[PDB]
């Protein structure tokens, strides 16, 4: 009520940690800041077969891609690539 | 059979006209005034305040409801203007305490944190006020009390306000003692160092988790013992979670860390073995056929002028639908039904002065509501009672008591809204903060007080025009505004919206555009509680 | 009733809302007017209320001018039959 | 586990024998019958009424009734055959109003309707006495109420008959306070005028709906307002919907027409917050093994032949199937356990003279479905009790008294189904009409009395063959007819189905093909309502 | 403390003047004329009935109930008249059955006796609803009931109105399995024979006595054995004592003769393990100051002229203490608090036309005593209500049934006295018959009505004046009487306390002078049951 929620979420790309800042906001959009650059990502989860796909924008570019998510690290499978990121494990 | 096709309320306004461009404006500056000072009170303490805080490892409160509630769930805070300039030289932003309602591990809690980082979590006698109207609202609804326990004890300079009568700080271990024997749970989590009463809160709780050195519970602080007794000793060793949690045993889990002791509370509350039951009967949700934003041009910020309550309520209501009752009879009060995200809920405003007939007709129609047990919702926008030689020979103090009387003894749920004015006896006939409705809200162009500033200014110009009338020495027209210019100033003063939620009188100020989610979250954390019988008195016929 | 031409039916004319004095006039004898056009400004009691109109029907007759105490729940114009 | 295989009542009739043919062939013109006699109840007052009542712009009663429930829905409509008969030169068709069940909103609801085209809606005493039935219904059930009012006040002709008693129009005011403590909602909907006590039915309503021009209520009519005061004043003015919404705010609702207030009658009962709630196991429904119509040759018109009450049950519990309970005890009562559209039923039915076996069968099965909450359902064929000096000696007396204290006592819905003879104390123990079943209807060969016709008669004719034999003077074979002829054609005709339903004795004549859905319909409207714990007497061993 | 001095009501009455020696004399001759009646209808059936009866050895039914009660305890006997002049040509003394409380072994307790002098003790259509009424009694106040069982069976030529409704001669039986469901005891008395149906009333009593050789138990009667089996058997070997006591086992204790039979009785009822326990306070009993025979006086037989109803109170009261209850409100009603007998009541009584103040009045009242479990009275003298078109205006028909809706909730007891008039819905809110008030009393001079028989003949004198003007044919001031002179007749006939004594309207008629005693009594005997919590409706403001 009256303010925007950021959550600071931290993903490990190889051996480096990335700390996401991500603003919650009203229209359904998340905002997110990585270091100094700001990106406005809207997306969805639909699927097509047996494999969950994640219809997404960042900055306007649009793109689609195969999301599984195993243990402690996100896939996402595209034609441009296969990305792999860690999701940190708590002490 | 649901499928017979209705009518609904609400038209489109006017937005090319003036009346709507300026009454938008004028609301439009109230919200974003609104928004800015909330955003200086998020801050707390301050910057010095807040490094200190995370220097020691600690997470900032806000820090910790966010990880303590369900992933992005919503969360309803309570109070966020409590302690707003209460005091003259002393910054107390929100009172030294969060207080709100969320989802941890899909069930509604009420959690209930000191903030560490205003006047070192010093109790001040609004921070006893807010936490226990914060316990008052978990009790009504039986939601679970979570006390993220962070505290520097009571502020001695205001101690006569604060440890002595019934509703002060003594009062906060009692409502925890009595929801415990409801079987309400009660959890609390020391993140910091609690001494003298604030020891007594995680002995006082059904579970208990500390942190491994960051937390204390010591009846009598170090500084005490050291004058008692003449011994020195560390906070960590009378106290902290070793000691406690392995030989006083005071501590039921040991967390490492901020973050481990928020992921026990997310376990404890999932092994309460509680299941939400609905007493009320269910339908689809359905958004309002209008847009919110539209309040702002018909409603303004002038309570001089007058708009029509069936536009606020046509921009809240599921679909726009309502079934307005006794519509042509007692016309200056709306009464109706309709469902609010899929909850039924009976809907009371004012919509002009009240007579004898509008009071008549809202009680015939809280009884109604009261035997098919359907939560009721009032818009208070008074400007008194009919004045007149008549209407007081036909008993109009009689009709309007048989509304004071039904809406004091009814049972179900209770939601009060304040849209414009609150005046006089009028405040009581709508569900006042003394006729305990589980949520009382207020918008920005909201102004409350015993009587309208202008009618006490022109009282008391009779009063001193007759004094030196009578008397016989002349009053003259400057004589009258160095009467009614401070009486007006006073008003204007103590009645605005922020006086009014500074001390606990109402459970926030709410942008209009947000009327229908703070409703629909508090009718839905109200329905935690079965809905009980009603038992009227003598209804004075 | 769905139709809302039952709106125009539920009342034949509109009336003045208190007893108070008529501020304002905005209709002159013959006025084509449409439904939500202010007719009457009011004020009762130290209290601004304006008058619109219920229907799209031209105006037939005023039945008060400017200055005029209108009581309560007293016919303020007269619209043409249609 | 519910795949296991079992057992099916019923066998297949001969239909080429000549006894089916004839019993087929009589039955049929008993239901043909019946059927055309209902067409001509259905035009009520007659073309002159019906268009007079049409001219007004109301709608025609049974049209009203049509619109009110959802599109589709069967209406269960009870004691078609009020008045029939029942007054030498007046014809009231239905008694002048029509009372029964439907479904609004999705909720089951009693609505009773004025026929205002029948003696201009007048209250005949058979027209209290429908109404107060119907009401009991409601109650007993918990059945929200509606009344369609269109009434002309009582026949003044027949006022001691209406007016003074108990059960007299005045009970009709109390039973509506009484089910409106209890939740039981309330609704008027005033379609006409109504005069004296016709206007206390909308103000002892929960929520009440006025037609425009048509409806009027007031204490005193026009007619007695000029003789007392002198002063002439219209219905509308007296009354009307304006001077009751607008100023009396006797009206909650105010409606243009009959449709509208239809359509407005429908939003209330969406409203009411009412969910039904089932207290017994449910399983899915089936047709039964055998066709319905059959039952025609099975059973045919003459109470004399007798058949097995276990080819009736055959063709109308769900597959046919029957669990018999005492199946070689007291076979002259049939007992066991079955299911209609789902519903657990216990069937209690006659296939003979009741010895005490069978009332302590009985009694043994009563004590059985009361202990589990299972709804009873007694088929009445019965010729009488087992007449004997050792039965007596034997206490057949204090066995038949086990089952009629046991079938009163017993709190579980209760639908009594007179397919044959129903003569003394065999009704009773079949729970008969004083001992309070939910419904109870009637075939069209059916035969009610204290005794049958020729018991009757053969008892008289001992008697007096006594009289004279005794006193001396010779009373001849002749003079038996004499005796003989008059009292069987009494109770052959005040036996007959049309005199019993007539008179409010049971809800309706039923075709038997309709018998499984009149069931269905009447077992369904009677779970509106817990079933509570039965508390017996004591059991005289 | 109760030490405190009060004012008192009543005043000397000017018994020199003309009006109270009128007054007085044409009371005293109707009082004679009730007297007279009585005495008449003592015999029963006659000398010749009686020396049979009694060469039998069996008592008379009267001195039968005179030695069952405790020795000089009074009697209290209900619907003495039941039956006067009912049948044209058949003469009835009390409807063959006599009913009525007394106290046994300290008890009080419902003794229903037939009257075998009167047609053998056959039951006429009066004598169920009697005997129904009775039972009524004893289960609304948890009073036991003793059955001298002396019955000859149902009566044949009238057999339509005796066997088959829910009010008919069945419910007799359902009555007593309900009360002993309920721990109201049930005692027979076989003191001659019962036969059919009447055999059912030894077996389903908790406890049952037989005479030795006078009582005769059996279904089916000799004359029905020999006609269905050709065999001729005594009805003492068919039934009697000695069968029922020794082999049958219908017969739980064995009595010599009739005096044996009720020293049994009385030895029952002492081990009932029953004592009376009050739930109102009590305070010592006084006399009222004035004398009760000064009521003829006061009241006369004049319904057109009016009396103060205070002066009927002042005579009944303990001490003429009251407490009048908005005295200056709606004075045509009034309502106060006083004290019979020590017990505490409200009493209602009119003083002239109901209006809206009148209503409102009342219903305040009676929520007053249902708050504070307060038994009710109310003393009928009506008039009708008010006739206005203003007064409709303002919903004196709401107002009306406001009261209505009041009286027919309340649950604590109720007793009705109709002094008066009793015509229109002015019966209904002053608690008619048809709002189960416990007990039901008019004085000689009421007359009671749909309206009043001036009323009907004056409304018919317009409708018809209006037919002949409308229409064109004059009719003419003679032709007024022709239609006047016959409903005059009618409704004076139709409204004589005799003619509503003889149908069981009211439970008695009842010397003025005797209205102290019989208010006691009533009350007593109402206070044996425990006053449950009032539960009210929807009261429409
Ligand atoms: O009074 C001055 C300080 C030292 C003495 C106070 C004593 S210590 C025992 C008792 N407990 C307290 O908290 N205060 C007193
Ligand atoms: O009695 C003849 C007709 C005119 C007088 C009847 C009066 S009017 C006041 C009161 N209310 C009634 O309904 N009837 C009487
Ligand atoms: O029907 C004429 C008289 C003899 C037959 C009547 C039979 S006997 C068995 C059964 N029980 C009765 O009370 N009546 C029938």
């Amino acid at each position: 009520l009256n303010i925007s929620y950021t959550r600071n979420m931290t993903l490990k790309d190889g051996k480096n940690n990335v700390a996401i800042a991500v603003t919650y906001n009203h229209d359904g959009s998340y905002s997110m800041q990585i270091e100094d650059k700001t990106f406005q990502v809207l997306g969805n989860l639909y699927s097509e077969g047996d494999c969950t796909y994640l219809k997404c924008s960042v900055n306007g570019v649009a793109s689609k891609a195969k999301l599984i998510i195993l243990e402690n690290t996100i896939y996402l499978f595209s034609k441009e690539g296969s990305i792999e990121i860690d999701i940190p494990v708590p002490k | 059979y649901h499928g017979d096709s209705v009518a609904s309320l609400g038209t489109q306004p006017d937005l090319g006209s003036a009346l709507y461009q300026e009454n938008y404006k004028q609301m439009k500056a109230l919200v974003n005034q609104l928004h800015e000072r909330v955003e200086h009170i998020k801050l707390g303490g301050g910057e010095k305040a807040r490094a200190l805080h995370i220097s020691r490892g600690k997470l900032l409160p806000r820090e910790r409801i966010d990880n303590l509630i369900d992933p992005g769930s919503p969360f309803l805070e309570l109070s966020q203007f409590a302690g707003y300039q209460l005091y003259d030289n002393e910054e107390v932003p929100g009172g030294g305490i969060i207080t709100g309602i969320g989802r941890v591990s899909g069930v509604e809690c009420m959690i209930i944190a000191n903030d560490a980082t205003v006047k070192g979590g010093a109790y001040y006698p609004v921070t006893v006020k807010k936490q226990l109207r914060a316990q008052e609202i978990a009790m009504q609804n039986r939601l679970p009390c979570i006390y993220l326990v962070d505290s520097g004890g009571a502020y001695l300079p205001r101690q006569a306000d604060v440890f002595p009568d019934r509703d002060h700080f003594g009062r906060t271990f009692y409502n925890q003692a009595i929801m415990s024997s409801k079987n309400i749970a009660q959890i609390a989590v020391v993140m910091g160092s609690c001494t003298a009463g604030g020891a007594y809160v995680p002995a006082m709780a059904d579970e208990n988790i500390i942190v491994r050195k960051q937390g204390t519970i010591f009846l009598a602080g170090p500084p005490l013992v050291k004058a008692a007794t003449g011994e020195e000793v560390s906070a960590e060793d009378l106290g902290g979670a070793d000691l406690h949690c392995r030989k006083s045993g005071v501590s039921d889990h040991w967390a490492l860390d901020d973050h481990h002791a928020l992921h026990l509370t997310r376990k404890v509350v999932r092994n309460l073995n509680y299941q939400k039951k609905l007493d009320v009967t269910i339908e689809p949700s359905e958004e309002p056929l209008f847009p919110a934003d539209e309040l702002y041009g018909i409603v303004g910020a002038n309570l001089k002028r007058s708009f029509d309550v069936r536009e606020v309520i046509a921009r809240i209501v599921d679909g726009s639908r309502f079934t307005e009752f006794k519509a042509f009879y007692g016309d200056t009060l709306v009464t109706g039904f309709a469902r609010i995200f899929g909850y039924p809920v009976g809907i009371v405003g004012n919509n002009g002065v009240l007579f004898s007939e509008s009071a008549k007709k809202g009680t015939h129609f809280v009884q109604l509501c009261c035997q098919r047990n359907i939560p009721l919702l009032f818009l208070q926008n008074i400007t008194g009672f009919m004045v007149g030689r008549e209407y007081e020979a036909e008993g109009i103090a009689k009709d309007g008591a048989k509304m004071v009387a039904a809406v004091a003894c009814a049972q179900v749920p209770k939601i009060t809204l304040i849209i414009g004015g609150s005046y006089g006896a009028g405040n009581y006939g709508m569900c006042g903060r003394a006729y305990s409705p589980r949520f009382l809200y207020i918008w920005p162009n909201a102004r409350i007080s015993v009587m309208g500033g202008e009618q006490a200014a022109n009282v008391l110009a009779t009063i001193t025009k007759d004094q030196r009338a009578r008397e016989g020495k002349q009053f003259s027209s400057a004589d009258e505004a160095a009467l009614k210019e401070p009486i007006i100033k006073k008003f204007e003063e103590e009645g605005n919206p922020y006086y009014s939620s500074a001390r606990v009188w109402d459970d926030g100020i709410i942008d209009p555009a947000d009327t229908r989610l703070v409703l629909g979250l508090s009718f839905s954390a109200a329905l935690n509680a079965p809905i009980e019988k009603t038992d009227f008195g003598i209804f004075r016929m | 009733y769905l139709s809302s031409v039952s709106s125009q039916e539920t009342q034949g004319g509109p009336l003045a809302p208190m007893t108070g004095t008529i501020e304002k006039v905005f209709v002159k004898a013959g006025d084509k007017v449409k439904a939500g056009d202010s007719l009457m400004v009011m004020i009762a009691m130290k209290m601004e209320h304006t008058i619109k109109s219920p229907k799209d029907g031209t105006v037939k007759k005023v039945f008060y001018r400017e200055g005029a105490q209108a009581n309560r729940h007293t016919p303020l114009v007269e619209f043409e039959e249609e």
